């Protein structure tokens, strides 16, 4: 009998809540990383 | 200021905007409120000059990587040089560039090599379907093989009597 | 590289393991032919694999027949095909030649010989 | 170099450009677009033409494929030619002819041959119109090409976010 | 993506290789029944089976 994973729990990440905790000063400093979390969330939605 | 020249790789300071490339005449349509242009991701794709107020467009002048085709230092010492993706007129190695034969590929241009009409199971890839070899450097059209046709009919055969065992 | 190593290792697990337990018809696996066996050897980070690649070969342009009528009925065979090597006619196989007498044991009957074009009488 | 290795791996599967002879005579079989048309200089099938149309700098060079697309087209024409005339035995043996019409009986008898010499048209036309229907479906229906479009759009956006960076 | 496309290429090499050249018992990988042959095509970067 053999046991093998076939998925994982589908997870997605709010970029700006996880990295800021709902702070306007944090997010404003965070926006100058450009297209920064669209690709993360695209990868994670792609993961999703 | 100085005078401006088109269709030659130059360097330009357009009102504090420093860049490099070949300028030519553009069929685009600037409106009078426009000051300059860009197309995608902050690369100035067209500019109207600050005095004669005519539209030019900029592409940074054509270039690529250089590759060397050398068949091994034990076999020979002669080379061929590939320039990646240039029409081989806008190069200005002056000992090689003027010489016996210089060839032009869809992936750029080849120095020190002559095109042949041959067909070979090629080995050293060039790009754009041409590939080079020592065989003095030849570059040619690669053969996939001999082209042959296994002919069918309902009333003929082809019977093996031996085998060709290949062990790899 | 380790995922490439693991994909290759699962390939390696697939290749030496099964590449020995039974006839396995997948290409790039153990032999470009009727697979029978393989023989591995170690090396500092990997394996070697010589493959068993049986090949029928050295072809020609001999002759064969679509069907043969006998006493008014057409023969379309199960095994034992109508062929010729040049002089004599036999019933043989797909891949090679091994003659048998045409018998009711090695031939099966199907339809009459009056509609199909290119039939040969016998 | 591994993309060049990729392309040669996926496309150079056989050793020479095998070809079927241009006359098409098995017993009444129709599949006009699986062997491409040598009167066309493209040497490709029609679906490839629609395929080519359907899909849509600061050092981000593109280096062209060594196996460039006409040779890719010539390769796949052989790969069409490889399997439709010479059957299942050349991976066992040599790419040697054996008749396709009795090959249709054995390609059936693994699944007897009275059905083929009497109903050659019917056994053919099953596949013929059905591949005809789907090749018309390939020609007519667009948006069946998500994945290559997914690869190109993601990579173009990968390039586009790379230049957006 | 190079790993996935090479995984796709390893799949792609295999689909034309081990899904046409003989009748094995392969199913649910290439083909969906008693598989007999397949007929590929070019693409920009792909295959059709």
């Amino acid at each position: 009998t053999e046991i093998l994973p076939v998925s994982m729990t589908k997870t997605s990440v709010d970029c700006t809540m996880y990295i800021c905790g709902d702070s306007t000063e944090c997010s404003n400093l965070l926006l100058q990383y450009g297209s920064f979390c669209t690709q993360l969330n695209r990868a994670l939605t792609g993961i999703a | 200021s100085t005078n401006l020249v088109k269709n030659k790789c130059v360097n330009f300071n357009f009102n504090g905007l420093t860049g490099t490339g070949v300028l030519t005449e553009s069929n685009k349509k600037f409106l009078p409120f426009q000051q300059f242009g860009r197309d995608i991701a902050d690369t100035t794709d067209a500019v109207r000059d600050p005095q004669t107020l005519e539209i030019l467009d900029i592409t940074p002048c054509s270039f690529g990587g250089v590759s060397v085709i050398t068949p091994g230092t034990n076999t020979s010492n002669q080379v061929a040089v590939l320039y990646q993706g240039v029409n081989c007129t806008e190069v200005p190695w002056r000992v090689y560039s003027t010489g016996s034969n210089v060839f032009q590929t869809r992936a750029g241009c080849l120095i020190g090599a002559e095109h042949v009409n041959n067909s070979y199971e090629c080995d050293i890839p060039i790009g754009a379907g041409i590939c080079a070899s020592y065989q003095s450097i030849i570059a040619y059209t690669m053969s996939l093989g001999a082209e042959n046709s296994v002919a069918y009919s309902n009333n003929s055969i082809a019977i093996p009597t031996n085998f060709t065992i290949s062990v790899t | 590289r380790a995922a490439e190593i693991r994909a290759s290792a699962n390939l390696a697990a697939t290749k030496m393991s099964e590449c020995v337990l039974g006839q396995s018809k997948r290409v790039d696996f153990c032999g470009k032919g009727y697979h029978l066996m393989s023989f591995p050897q170690s090396a500092p980070h990997g394996v070697v694999f010589l493959h068993v690649t049986y090949v029928p070969a050295q072809e020609k342009n001999f002759t064969t027949a679509p069907a043969i009528c006998h006493d008014g009925k057409a023969h379309f065979p199960r095994e034992g095909v109508f062929v010729s090597n040049g002089t004599h006619w036999f019933v043989t196989q797909r891949n090679f030649y091994e003659p048998q007498i045409i018998t009711t044991d090695n031939t099966f009957v199907s339809g009459n010989c009056d509609v199909v074009i290119g039939i040969v009488n016998n | 170099v591994e993309q060049d290795k990729n392309t040669q791996e996926v496309f150079a599967q056989v050793k020479q450009i095998y070809k079927t002879p241009p006359i098409k005579d098995f017993g009444g079989f129709n599949f006009s677009q699986i062997l491409p048309d040598p009167s066309k200089p493209s040497k490709r099938s029609f679906i490839e033409d629609l395929l080519f149309n359907k899909v849509t700098f600061n050092g981000l060079t593109v280096l062209p494929p060594l196996l460039t697309d006409e040779m890719i087209a010539q390769y796949t024409s052989a790969l069409l030619a490889g399997t439709i005339t010479s059957g299942w035995t050349f991976g066992a043996g040599a790419a040697l002819q054996i008749p396709f019409a009795m090959q249709m009986a054995y390609r059936f008898n693994g699944i007897t041959q009275n059905v083929l010499y009497e109903n050659q048209k019917l056994i053919a036309n099953q596949f013929n119109s059905a591949i005809g229907k789907i090749q018309d479906s390939l020609s007519s229906t667009a948006s069946a090409l998500g994945k290559l479009q997914n690869v190109v759009n993601q990579n173009a956006q990968a390039l586009n976010t790379l230049v957006k960076q």
